[PDB]
């Protein structure tokens, strides 16, 4: 089948078609590059690929030329380094000297391959030109000077970002890459141009000058801001967070993260629930021990055993501190298992789990021929996601179309009306868009999870389901497809979820005292209404934010790359926490606080170390103790079905995105509201 | 190619490569490599079991007088099982030769000790002992050099921390010097200088 | 199980107190080299580090933090913690899946690759 | 006292699980249909052995082992905890 | 003229002075806290901005080899001055 | 299989070990008064019965006669007069604090893992 074509001396079995490149890279043999990407897309300047093949006249483009047999490739040959050469001593013929001020000058690849190659000394002997700076965004400073007219960044820009204010611009000597006009470049992932950067053309402002990579530890783990969650590696300093970077995963990020993720770090920075703050007569809370806060709410909770009490659980919160907390609710037998976000259950759909998961991949949607969305855009909850998507645009070619807005995403998709009518429309297949859906085979069925709640979003959930099957109806479905799936954006219902804790209805906001706190970061669900007499309230976030001014004797905790406490992607891929620059004071392990009220409360739990509760977890979950195992048995839609006819609800009006626009996106989260990156990004995003 | 470049003495690789296949010869039983780089420098392995009667042999004359061991500088590797890597720097003044023969050894192998053979390694014992903890074939004492009294540790094992465990200061009440947990201030902020990108395809292990 | 848990010197509380971690490193985001992702690593999870209430620098708790090492495999670096007897968590490789390209597959009008201007 | 919460274990693939595999795949939408109250969790999990685990009173739980029970005596366990 | 702290003890240069509260603040007592007369930051803007009618320009930080590495300063915005990366001094192009 | 270093089977190793206690339960009262330590001799006996407890894990018999060669190897420099007081008391770590294993002591200290 593969073409045979000689790497210096090995036969190789390369792949028909293909570039030079990836033939020399599969013996492992590298070849010297910029420009280039290898998600990205060839392109012919900046000639660092030249090689001669073994019967060249000339050297080729190794990065381009496709492979075919009889050519052999000494990537060793002489002529090819005199190619390189060739390379290095043109682009430092007019480099900017500023190696030491640059922030990417610690690490540059340009630096990295100029040590590999071209002479050691040069002949410079007139005078370099220098283009004048062009701020294209508060949080991506560009020196410029330095971009090596190497084109990666509008290949990227143009494309995936969907925004094209990037871009050439004149031609010649003084040409340059710098985006006309003065308005600034703006993306949900404008921040990745940053990592794009071969050099320190794209350094970003709020890491600028900080830090040198060399200095730095690398801890790795997986971000919570997104539902998405992606992988990451962080160069951590000194028991400081300098800077996050992604860590690729195909399955997931594939190398670019979001841009909220990305500078999310620093609100770490901003206020921190440090030390424990019990009110006092005055009402007035204060700074206290924990000996006094826990023993106070050790005599609180041996009080309302069962009814009267209630867990307000976060949506960044981790999985462990849930299972300690309901185990706590166990021993006195207190059913309460409220969660932020509700999620409906008709026919209760948090045993089938499947039925929240986004059963197909973010890798198995390429495969798709046919994918439809239903609500929210999928950028603002998963701006990876809708890269996805307008990159399988770009090439697998498949429709997609919104329902209820025609919010303003990148790819193009057939406008839609509203729920009631298409819903029903699609449902009984009359609809020339659900008529497509039957015409077009390896069906996908999107829903904003925000819609699931719309009061009557049950309603939606028939209605989705039914679709679901309907196009399950009209077969050339593998059928093993799992075809219904939706984009959860919450980083903690997911596992608790797993758990089946509840669905997380906030009718229950009745009479129970003494609710406690997971970290509780919205003002809306929940609030101090629901008892008139007692406000008293126990409080475990880490920032400040809404939950904890309303709560009373407040037990402060740590943040999430400081436990090693895990999280489940909505995938239903699990993956736990690492430690990194540890909490910063008094706050401590999140569920140890729990652990510790049950051993005062009388009622200690049986595992000790963390990795004994993960022991427990096996004994529930059971699936917590397992990490990259994203599959199963998968219940299928025949069991889950017939509980969802059996019920039915009222469609209504209307049916809007949570996060409407950009500017609206800056602040969710206590992390990215208190960040000082997001405030001034907002402000930027306005005026 | 040459005003920077240090010049390949063929000549000298010649005559130690024919040597290597000579000795190669005389002792097919532990001798297996025979290196022969354009440092001039050759080398040979030996098995453990192996040790002294290589040894003794080699001192004795044969056309090389392997007079004088001059190091028994030792390497650990931990990846490998046989993580030790002993190795018995020679030079045959005879024949103002130099070559380097080494071996390997696991945790709790005896390996021979060529004390009744050398008595040099009198030390190279104590310390490849201590540092370690090579365990050796017959030797007068095995008492630690270097490595204080009631101290525990095996640095050089490439396992546990440069500053190790241990750090004594002397106390107050006590009246005496007493060994502590270590609490070092600002912390060997260590650099990884690695660099990604190969400067040498030359070499290179495949990756298979 | 040929255990050296005494006949290394290590105190016995961080054999305890802590599982390390068994992994090869990731390449670098900011950077192109593969390189090291090459040849497997372990490393010790981190411990919090209090500032020096003088001049402010790092004050280390655990002495054995900044440890570090290579392995030819999973297998090896499986084999020392098991002989060392430490705790540990294996995790799989991550070479990149290959990806199609073509210089023309860039254009076409049917395709919808297009890009635009070059 | 009778149940808080009950939960199961599965095989995906395993012989000592597909007689409860096919018996999800049927009989679960009516004991699902019995109880609108007390939750049946169910997990995919290839865990060695299929599982119950049924809480009662304060949190304590049961927990029989599913390995190489057909489903009709899987039900059979099931009327038995009912309470 | 360094601005006082509320303990009265002059500040650092890059300002950080401790708190009323903070008992550190103990270690300067029967001793001196020092801080320098000269802070740069005035001394940058002191300096009058150099003006060239040509274009781009090169800056040594006076003294060959006594200096930072040769840099070219654009001058495309007369709107703004061309303060060095390294010498942090302004230039502009007067016309 | 591989090749021992002395003892085969634990009984060629237990016989050495006890030669080993005695060889110090002897030896203690001669350091008591070499280097004039303020513990009872008691004391020293029963950390002498300690420090033959921590080893108690141990199941090869290459293990067990590789701890009596160090642990005799430390009996040299105890018996010949080497080492210091300070040495001698190493073992006892007595400036240091004690450590409370229960875990709710561990919270209340500080992050600890
Ligand atoms: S980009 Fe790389 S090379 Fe150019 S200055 Fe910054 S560091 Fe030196
Ligand atoms: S940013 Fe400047 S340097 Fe990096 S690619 Fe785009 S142009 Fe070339
Ligand atoms: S590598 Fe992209 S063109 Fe040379």
């Amino acid at each position: 089948n593969l073409i045979e074509v000689f790497v210096d001396g090995q036969s190789v079995m390369v792949e028909p078609g293909t570039t030079v490149l990836q033939a020399c890279e599969k013996v492992g043999m590298q070849i010297p590059r910029f420009c280039y990407h290898e998600r990205l897309s060839v392109a012919g300047n900046c000639r660092m690929c030249l090689v001669e093949i073994e019967k060249a006249p000339k050297v080729v483009a190794a990065c381009a030329m496709p492979v075919m047999k009889g050519w052999n490739i000494l990537t060793n040959s002489e002529k090819s380094k005199k190619a390189r050469e060739g390379v290095m001593e043109f682009l430092l013929a007019n480099h900017p000297l500023d190696c030491p001020i640059c922030d990417q000058g610690g690490e540059c690849d340009l630096q990295d391959q100029s040590m590999m190659f071209g002479n050691d000394r040069s002949r410079f002997l007139e005078g370099k030109r220098a283009v004048e700076d062009k701020n294209i965004g508060p949080l991506v400073k560009t020196i410029m000077t330095r971009c090596i007219q190497c084109t990666r960044c509008i290949r990227f820009a143009s494309e995936i970002a969907g925004v094209d204010d990037l871009g050439t611009t004149g031609r010649g000597n003084d040409m340059q890459v710098g985006t006309y006009i003065e308005k600034m470049f703006m993306s949900e992932l404008s921040g990745n141009i940053i990592d794009i950067c071969p050099v320190g053309a794209l350094t970003s402002k709020p890491y600028a000058f900080t830090a040198r990579p060399w200095e730095t530890r690398k801890t790795e783990s997986i971000d919570v801001m997104d539902a998405v969650g992606s992988n990451i590696v962080v160069s951590t300093r000194t028991g400081e967070v300098m800077r996050i970077l992604p860590r690729m995963h195909e399955d997931i990020n594939e190398e670019w993260i979001s841009d909220k993720t990305r500078f999310a770090y620093d609100g770490l920075k901003r206020q921190r629930l440090t030390e424990p703050m019990v009110r006092n007569e005055k009402g007035l809370l204060t700074y206290t021990s924990w000996e006094d806060a826990l023993s106070r709410v050790a005599g609180m909770l041996q009080s309302f055993q069962g009814k009267d009490v209630a867990a307000i659980a976060g949506g960044l919160v981790d999985a462990e501190a849930l299972v300690a907390l309901k185990d706590l609710l166990n021993r006195v037998d207190s059913d309460t298992l409220c969660t932020e976000e509700v999620f409906p259950t008709a026919g209760a759909g948090t045993d089938l789990r499947s039925n929240y998961l986004l059963n197909t991949t973010i890798a198995g949607v390429e495969e798709a021929d046919v994918v439809l969305l239903v609500g929210t855009n999928p950028r603002f909850e998963a701006p990876l996601f809708n890269a996805r998507i307008r990159k399988s645009w770009l090439h697998n070619d498949l429709k997609v179309a919104l329902i209820g807005s025609p919010v303003d995403l990148t790819y193009t998709y057939d406008h839609l009306g509203d729920s009631p009518k298409i819903l029903q429309d699609i449902a009984s297949g009359s609809h020339p868009f659900s008529q497509v859906l039957k015409e077009a085979k390896k069906p996908m069925v999107v829903l904003g999870s925000s819609a699931l709640q719309r009061n009557d979003g049950a309603a939606i959930l028939a209605a989705v389901s039914s679709i679901a099957q309907k196009i399950r109806m009209t077969s050339g479905v593998t059928g093993d497809w799992k075809v219904m799936n939706i984009l959860h954006r919450i980083a903690s219902q997911v596992a608790a979820l797993d758990l089946g804790y509840k669905p997380g209805v906030e009718a229950i906001r009745k009479n129970p005292p003494k609710v406690l706190f997971l970290l509780g970061a919205d003002g809306g669900c929940i609030t101090r209404q629901d008892l008139p007499k007692d406000c008293f309230i126990i409080y475990q976030g880490h920032h400040g934010d809404v939950g904890a001014p309303i709560a009373d004797v407040i037990l402060p905790g740590a943040a999430y790359t400081e436990k090693s406490a895990t999280y489940v992607n909505t995938e239903g891929r699990a993956q736990q926490t690492k430690v990194a620059v540890t909490p910063p004071g008094l706050a401590r392990e999140d569920w140890k606080i729990i652990r510790a009220l049950s051993e005062i409360a009388g009622m200690t739990l049986p595992y000790d170390t963390l990795d004994q509760v993960r022991n427990r977890l096996e004994e529930v979950s059971p699936n917590l103790v397992r990490y990259d195992d994203i599959e199963g048995a998968n219940y299928f839609q025949q069991a889950n079905e017939l509980s969802k006819l059996v019920n039915q609800q009222l469609l209504a009006d209307p049916l809007v995105p949570p996060q409407l626009t950009i500017k609206d996106f800056y602040m969710t989260d206590s992390i990215s509201r208190a960040s000082q990156t997001m405030a001034k990004c907002v402000k930027a995003v306005t005026e | 190619t040459r005003p920077t470049v240090r010049p390949r003495n063929d000549v000298a690789h010649k005559q130690l490569s024919a040597f290597g296949e000579y000795v190669a010869e005389i002792l097919p039983k532990y001798v297996q490599q025979v290196q022969v780089s354009c440092f001039n420098e050759l080398e040979v392995c030996i098995h453990p079991d192996g040790v002294i009667p290589v040894l003794t042999f080699l001192r004795d004359h044969t056309n090389a007088q392997f007079k004088s061991l001059v190091d028994l500088t030792a390497v650990d590797v931990p990846t490998r099982q046989n993580r030790f890597e002993i190795v018995y720097n020679l030079l045959s003044l005879r024949f103002n030769s130099r070559i380097r023969v080494k071996t390997y050894t696991d945790e709790l192998t005896p390996i021979e000790s060529a004390v009744s053979v050398f008595k040099a390694a009198n030390w190279y014992e104590r310390e490849i002992w201590d540092m370690f903890g090579v365990f050796f074939a017959n030797h007068p004492d095995l008492r630690r050099i270097l490595t204080d009294y009631g101290f525990e540790g095996h640095p050089f094992r490439k396992d546990f921390p440069l500053s190790g465990y241990v750090e004594l200061r002397y106390d107050d009440e006590v009246k005496r010097v007493v060994a502590e947990p270590v609490e070092l201030a600002q912390e060997f902020r260590k650099f990884d200088l690695n660099s990604p990108w190969e400067a040498f395809p030359v070499y290179r292990q495949p990756p298979e | 199980k040929l255990d050296i848990t005494t006949l290394t010197g290590v105190p016995e509380e961080h054999i305890k107190t802590r599982k390390v971690r068994i992994f090869v490193p990731a390449r670098n985001n900011m950077q192109s080299g593969v390189n090291n992702t090459k040849k497997w690593k372990m490393e010790f999870d981190t411990r919090e580090r209090w500032e020096n209430p003088l001049m402010g620098w790092a004050s280390t708790a655990d002495p054995l933090s900044n440890m570090v090492l290579t392995f030819s495999t999973k297998e090896d670096a499986v084999s020392f913690a098991e002989k060392n007897g430490w705790s540990y968590d294996i995790e799989e490789r991550k070479v990149p899946k290959p990806k199609s390209k073509s210089y023309g597959a860039n254009f076409s009008w049917n395709k919808r690759t297009r890009v635009s201007t070059k | 006292l009778g149940l808080r919460e009950i939960r199961i274990h599965l095989c995906q693939r395993s012989p000592g699980s597909q007689g409860v595999r096919d018996f999800i795949e049927k009989r679960y939408v009516e004991l699902k249909k019995a109880n609108p109250d007390l939750p049946i969790l169910i997990r995919e999990c290839s865990d060695v052995q299929p599982k119950l685990w049924a809480r009662y009173a304060f949190g304590q739980e049961t927990n029989v082992p599913l390995n190489n029970f057909s489903a009709d005596q899987v039900t059979r366990a099931l009327e038995n905890v009912l309470s | 003229g360094v601005r006082v702290s509320p303990t009265g003890e002059k500040v650092t240069h890059t300002g950080q002075v401790y708190d009323d509260k903070d008992y550190r603040r103990i270690r300067f007592v029967g001793r001196q806290k020092e801080v320098n007369e000269n802070f740069a930051i005035d001394l940058i803007a002191e300096q009058p901005v150099s003006e060239v009618e040509t274009r781009v320009i090169a800056c040594d930080g006076g003294g060959g080899a006594l200096g930072h590495p040769k840099v070219y300063i654009n001058l495309d915005k007369e709107t703004k001055t061309g303060t060095c990366g390294y010498c942090g001094l302004q230039f502009r192009q007067h016309h | 299989f591989v090749k021992p270093i002395f003892s085969r089977d634990m009984n060629e190793a237990k016989r050495r070990v006890r030669e080993l206690y005695r060889a110090w339960y002897r030896e203690v009262p001669n350091t008591v008064h070499q280097f004039q330590l303020d513990i009872t001799v008691k004391m020293g006996r029963d950390k002498v019965r300690e420090m033959f407890m921590k080893n108690a894990h141990v199941t090869d018999p290459r293990v067990v006669d590789l701890l009596v060669i160090k642990g005799k190897i430390e009996l040299e420099e105890t018996i010949k007069v080497w080492k210091q007081r300070t040495h001698v008391m190493r073992f006892f770590h007595e400036t240091e604090a004690p450590r409370p294993k229960d875990f709710l002591s561990k919270f209340y200290v500080g992050h600890d893992p």
